[PDB]
């Protein structure tokens, strides 16, 4: 609704749609706007206008504006928390470490055509912080070996 | 199970328990699983049974987490077991 | 191939708690309790809801383990304590027992909504048919509820939403002879609850009538069991069995007076209830009693919709109540609050160089 | 003036000038900027100050800010945009199409000299949907070889 | 406290420890984010909610958002400016200019383990425009010589 | 090896000026003059203090350098000239004369802090022990300091802060025998001026009593000899040497009405202090006299808390005044604004490529 961020509310209407589609739906919207072909509109409020009736508009006039303040500051700070994987900066960030059978003995086409993200981060949900510590991991040794050149 | 034996022609206090130490949702059944007391919050209510009436709980303890079952005018007839519904710890007891 | 992928702007949320807060209309000048309370409690209400309706998603519910009833919970136990104050308060601490002044106060509960907190927003559910658990095929994400009266009552809910469509029957175990069974139904019945400018006698001064069509009880009731028995096809509503006041009778508090009435003849034109003010009330608030101030002298009445109903059955389904947090169940079962979790990992076929 | 953020506001005074001369110049700011050199000065509202007054900052004070919320949206969502033709993350992105002299049959030193971003933009307008679909393409074929490797 | 934005006030708190504690900590709090360990707490006001003592918030409610919307702002300038220096959406960027001892004739290990920022950005100040001279040089190089290839 | 890295987000500040803002508990009903001036001047008072303790940071202060004296500096004169106007004032620009109406107005001095801009934030020193000077050892960050109220007062400065644990003895250089020692006292003592309403002669309607306890005013006086001896120990407060009679009485205005006091009884129970009302002021806001309206019939007093002294020595420490910015350097002391610069650098065992 709104205490999520622009950021979230464009990528959240996919939520009930598959993983491959999501990023479909993206690339295109992304497309038409590069382009000129759509604009974005606005659902702001339009603030107080009559003084004996402003609380109305200034009570919820700041709870909106506080709501995209932190998204903006959460957009952010992740980008660059995700500099220990080296995904810095990124959407979308593709790393060296292999994928394991036993977290999920699946195939990309099944994972990413008959799935959603609601069901794929449940499935392989108790293999999260492996798979994090891994990525840190990859990231150490990377950097490791371009220094020793 | 917890048995507790009186003098028959008189009273007993058998007792469900929570570790809350809360007072929290509760129930006691018989052994037909028919309500004897529970309680809905603050308030006690009494099962339709033969122990409707005859029955009473303490309410003031109901913040200490116990929740007992007190039978009055007691009689040979009502040892039968009792079921506690507090959580899910279905402890059971025995009246004698 | 197979190789590990992080993606940020991944559309997946998990159930969360956060401190949840309240708006509402409120006046400020009309000295009425709840608008002399939400003034300083609650902030105006929503000028611009969003209603997103997410697609296809089905979510899984459960009104029994929500989190978001204790937190009405907490500020109707606030609101009360801090206007309709007792005369005499026994709280069992040995007991504790302190006076207050009683002013008598006007009483006639608003609608109140919650609202998300920055970072948060709140699933709900849309489906018509819901059983108060398990997945529901419907999903819309809004910031504030649709707003609930917090009217405190016992066996007959009022001026609570309706189910539009069927009667609806909810209940964590249907058949653990434990819970108590909220109906909602879907149509209102009208209550008309007088105390007329004429019971100026004393021992009445404390007697009053609640009025219910015939034809409006009876059909409600046909349609409850049409659907009882597809639970329990093999029987074919009866007297409470006793314990506190509040729970036997039905009772509710307007004008600020509390009332107890006798539903007997609905349970078992124009069906009349025995009412009785009274002025020692078990309190529902926590454990203990209360006293206060007698009735005032005028005309009191109150006209109510009669939104559901409290049922328990045995190891016949009989009004129950108490548990004032059940109420609000009834309420606030189609809502929970989520945040999102934006990073998220799978396979995909490249590597890095 | 005000509505379009500090991105676009301190890029605009530019408008008037020559597309080299624009690069030169934010060249040189942010080269002050990053020295300690000189400094940004605010240009926000005090906020009310006296009650009986406060709708004249409550009503301005919100819109300015929501001007300034959507300019930092508005400026982030292009920056991620803009991955499809491999420029996420950039002011100034070099790529490899092209340039067609059909579109326009000029030296660089024509066009970066002689015009302003105002004419260069309407002399090649019929030619941006083709550029852009191109750049798209570019991007496309740059991944795919890069991961057969 | 208020007026300098999450960005600083998440790492102002290290202005006591140790140039090499410093790095390790902002690390590590990266990790708990990312990893869902730990959850970050708003400090925002809440509005006023009754209308006769709204200026107590609506005042410091925009003042608030204020410094939030500046910090933005300077943090996105900033990580653009640096492509300058070749470090534009980055906070470490490592160069190849070499350190002078002349500069400073220390360790990097008696640099980061024995000194604070605050001690060390005392020790060599009177360098800063020399060494940033000297980055916009490096960076201009680099560009030249990719260029001619 | 050892090549220059570039880092962002290096915790590193520098001093810096800024238009510093001004917050107060303004109330705008009463009015009275700092209650009609800070609700157009100022902004409500900070709802949200953070006090960040800075870890282990040692900070360089100077209360005589510091530059949110000057700006407190301006706000007060400001205050003075836009309310208690004279009916006759004298600037030396040959002079230039104007008059004013003279309606009196309250005079009552409320707490007023100084507020960081976005962008910046003042350094505050904790510890129990400062000197005015050099490194302090325990640094929070606010965004508001704790609030002057803007006394403006010689010899004693009343209704201040107190240093709770020690008295302090402040000096740019406490051996120049030039500049004003500021004396902070750990603890307070009170102060009854008052004009009775039976003074109702003419030459009487001038003239005041200022009651200090001997117990108190004693023991003060022997601690702080107690710290003057650690600094001159080998040497054992006297009359004033003269000058506008600002200086050479103590003087304060309360009620709108202008104080001067004779002091040697304290520097030399219920001790007091012959005191006079005064019309021809010389102005402390720069060079010049004023005359103001004369004294108001009826009883007028004030109850005042010393907290804290200036003193001068030569080449008997005497009571000293005028220079109004140092009344505020006692109580800005601990407080400085700076700017934090995000981008440094330092070597690394790192290369490109
Ligand atoms: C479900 O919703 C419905 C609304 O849709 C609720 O129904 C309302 O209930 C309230 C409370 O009973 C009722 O309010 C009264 O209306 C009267 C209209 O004339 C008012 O006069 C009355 O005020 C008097 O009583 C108050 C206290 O009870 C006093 O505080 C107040 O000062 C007034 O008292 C003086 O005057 C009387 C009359 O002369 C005299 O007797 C007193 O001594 C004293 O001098 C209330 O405002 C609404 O009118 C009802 N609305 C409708 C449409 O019928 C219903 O209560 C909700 N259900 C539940 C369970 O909450
Ligand atoms: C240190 O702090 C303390 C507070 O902790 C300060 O002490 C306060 O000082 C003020 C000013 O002297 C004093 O205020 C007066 O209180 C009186 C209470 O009865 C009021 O009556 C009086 O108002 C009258 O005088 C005003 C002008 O002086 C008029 O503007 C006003 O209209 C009133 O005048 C009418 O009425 C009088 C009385 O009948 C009559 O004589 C007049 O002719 C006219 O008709 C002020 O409000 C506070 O009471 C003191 N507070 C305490 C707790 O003692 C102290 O001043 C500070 N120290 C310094 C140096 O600033
Ligand atoms: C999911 O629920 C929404 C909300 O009730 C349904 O959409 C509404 O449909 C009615 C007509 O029946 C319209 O008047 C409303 O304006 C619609 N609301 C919104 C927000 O769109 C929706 O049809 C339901 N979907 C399914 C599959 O049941
Ligand atoms: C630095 O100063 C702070 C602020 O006075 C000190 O922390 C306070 O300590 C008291 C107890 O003496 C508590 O009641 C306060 O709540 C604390 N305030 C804060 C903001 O934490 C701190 O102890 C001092 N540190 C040193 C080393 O002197
Ligand atoms: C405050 C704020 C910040 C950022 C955003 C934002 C908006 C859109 C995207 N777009 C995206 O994620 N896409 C997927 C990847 C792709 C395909 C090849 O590149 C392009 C499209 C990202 C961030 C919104 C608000
Ligand atoms: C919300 C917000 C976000 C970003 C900005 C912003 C400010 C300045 C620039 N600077 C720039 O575009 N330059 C041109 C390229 C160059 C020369 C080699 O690198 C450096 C200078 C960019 C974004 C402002 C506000
Ligand atoms: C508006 C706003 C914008 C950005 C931020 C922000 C928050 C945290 C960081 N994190 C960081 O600086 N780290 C150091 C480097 C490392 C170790 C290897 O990568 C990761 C951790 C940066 C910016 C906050 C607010
Ligand atoms: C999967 O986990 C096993 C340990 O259970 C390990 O031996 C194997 O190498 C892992 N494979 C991948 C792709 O990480
Ligand atoms: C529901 O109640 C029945 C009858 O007592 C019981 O057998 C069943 O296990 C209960 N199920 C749950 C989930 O509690
Ligand atoms: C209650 O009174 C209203 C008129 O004010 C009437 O329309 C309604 O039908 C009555 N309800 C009942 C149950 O009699
Ligand atoms: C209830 O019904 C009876 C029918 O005899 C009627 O006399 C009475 O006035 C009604 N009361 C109300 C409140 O409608
Ligand atoms: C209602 O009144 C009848 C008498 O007519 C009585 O037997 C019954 O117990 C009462 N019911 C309640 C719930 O008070
Ligand atoms: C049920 O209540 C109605 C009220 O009109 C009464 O006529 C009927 O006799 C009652 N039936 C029983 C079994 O109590
Ligand atoms: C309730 O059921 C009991 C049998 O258990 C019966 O005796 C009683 O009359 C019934 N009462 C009502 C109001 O239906
Ligand atoms: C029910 O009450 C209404 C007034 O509220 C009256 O018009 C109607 O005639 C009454 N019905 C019966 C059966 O008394
Ligand atoms: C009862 O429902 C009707 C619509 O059928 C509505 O007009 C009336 O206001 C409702 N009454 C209450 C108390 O909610
Ligand atoms: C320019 O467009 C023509 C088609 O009209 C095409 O054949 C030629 O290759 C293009 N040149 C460039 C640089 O794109
Ligand atoms: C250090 O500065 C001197 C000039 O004083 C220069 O000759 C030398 O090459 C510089 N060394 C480095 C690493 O920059
Ligand atoms: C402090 O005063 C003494 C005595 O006049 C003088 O010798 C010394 O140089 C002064 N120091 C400073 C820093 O002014
Ligand atoms: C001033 O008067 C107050 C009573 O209002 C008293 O408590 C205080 O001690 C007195 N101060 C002096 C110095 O006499
Ligand atoms: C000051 O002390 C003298 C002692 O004789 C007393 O008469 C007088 O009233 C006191 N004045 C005040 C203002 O307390
Ligand atoms: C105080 O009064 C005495 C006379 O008792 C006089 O000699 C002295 O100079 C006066 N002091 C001041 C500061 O006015
Ligand atoms: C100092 O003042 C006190 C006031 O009580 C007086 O008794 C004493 O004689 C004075 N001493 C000198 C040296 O003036
Ligand atoms: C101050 O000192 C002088 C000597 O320089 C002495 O004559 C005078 O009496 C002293 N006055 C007081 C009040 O101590
Ligand atoms: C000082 O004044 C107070 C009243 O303010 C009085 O009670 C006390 O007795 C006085 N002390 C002396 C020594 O006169
Ligand atoms: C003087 O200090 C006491 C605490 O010791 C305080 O209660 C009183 O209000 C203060 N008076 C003034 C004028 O600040």
């Amino acid at each position: 609704a709104v205490g999520l961020g622009a950021f979230i509310l464009g990528f959240l209407g996919a939520a009930g749609s598959t993983m491959g589609a999501a990023s479909m739906a993206l690339t295109v919207q992304a497309r038409l706007l590069l382009s000129g072909i759509v604009q974005q509109q606005n659902n702001l409020l339009r603030a107080p206008e009559a003084q004996q009736h402003m609380l109305q508009l200034t009570v919820w006039g700041i709870k909106q504006l506080q709501a995209r303040v932190l998204a903006v500051e959460r957009y952010l700070r992740d980008q660059q928390l995700l500099g220990i994987w080296g995904c810095s900066g990124k959407i979308i960030c593709c790393t060296n470490v292999p994928w394991n059978d036993s977290w999920s003995n699946k195939t990309i086409n099944e994972i990413w055509d008959n799935m959603t993200w609601m069901q794929w981060e449940k499935e392989i949900d108790n293999y999260t912080q492996h798979i994090y510590t891994l990525l840190e991991v990859s990231q150490i040794q990377q950097e490791k070996n371009e220094q020793e050149l | 199970k917890k048995v507790v034996l009186g003098k028959k022609g008189d009273t007993v206090e058998l007792t469900c328990t929570a570790s809350q130490k809360k007072s929290i949702q509760f129930h006691w059944k018989n052994s037909n699983q028919i309500k004897i007391l529970g309680n809905q919050g603050s308030f006690l209510t009494k099962g339709p049974s033969k122990l409707n009436d005859r029955a009473d709980s303490r309410r003031s303890l109901w913040d200490q987490g116990n929740f007992p079952l007190i039978i009055k005018n007691l009689k040979i007839e009502d040892s039968d077991t009792y079921i506690c519904e507090v959580e899910d710890q279905k402890e059971e007891v025995q009246l004698l | 191939k197979k190789w590990v992928t992080v993606y940020y702007g991944v559309p997946v949320w998990k159930e969360a708690t956060t401190t949840l807060f309240c708006a509402s209309d409120a006046k400020a000048y009309d000295t009425e309790v709840h608008n002399v309370w939400a003034t300083h409690a609650c902030v105006p209400t929503d000028p611009n809801p969003q209603e997103i309706v997410l697609g296809n998603v089905t979510e899984n519910f459960n009104m029994w383990k929500n989190n978001m009833v204790e937190q009405m919970h907490e500020d109707i136990i606030s609101l009360w304590d801090q206007s309709l104050k007792p005369c005499v308060k026994l709280t069992p601490l040995n007991t504790s027992v302190i006076t207050q002044a009683c002013p008598k106060v006007s009483f006639e509960p608003i609608p109140i909504h919650y609202c998300a907190p920055a970072g948060f927003a709140i699933l709900k559910c849309n489906s018509k048919t819901f059983n108060g658990s398990g997945p529901c095929t419907n999903v819309s994400t809004v910031q504030c509820t649709h707003g609930i009266r917090p009217v405190v009552s016992t066996q007959l809910l009022l001026n609570g939403s309706l189910a539009e469509e069927e009667i609806v029957i909810r209940s964590e175990n249907i058949t653990d002879n434990a819970k108590t069974i909220i109906v909602q139904l879907n149509e209102a019945v009208e209550i008309n609850c007088t105390r007329p400018n004429n019971n100026t006698r004393k021992s009445n001064i404390r007697q009053a009538h609640c009025n219910i069509s015939k034809a409006r009880w009876n059909e409600t009731l046909g349609q409850i069991v049409a659907k009882l028995e597809e639970q329990f096809p093999n029987k074919t509503f009866n007297h409470s069995s006793g314990g506190d006041p509040e729970i036997v009778t039905h009772s509710f508090n307007c004008g600020g007076e509390f009332f107890y009435c006798n539903t007997t003849p609905l349970f078992n034109q124009n069906i009349t209830l025995q009412c009785r003010i009274k002025q020692i009330i078990n309190m529902w608030q926590g454990v203990g009693k209360a006293m206060y101030a007698p009735p005032i002298r005028g005309q009191i009445r109150c006209s109510s919709n009669i939104t559901g109903l409290l049922l328990t059955r045995d190891g016949t389904f009989r009004p129950g109540g108490g548990n004032m947090r059940d109420n609000w169940r009834s309420e606030l079962y189609k809502y929970k609050v989520v945040k999102i979790e934006p990073l998220g990992i799978a396979p995909t076929a490249c590597k890095r160089r």
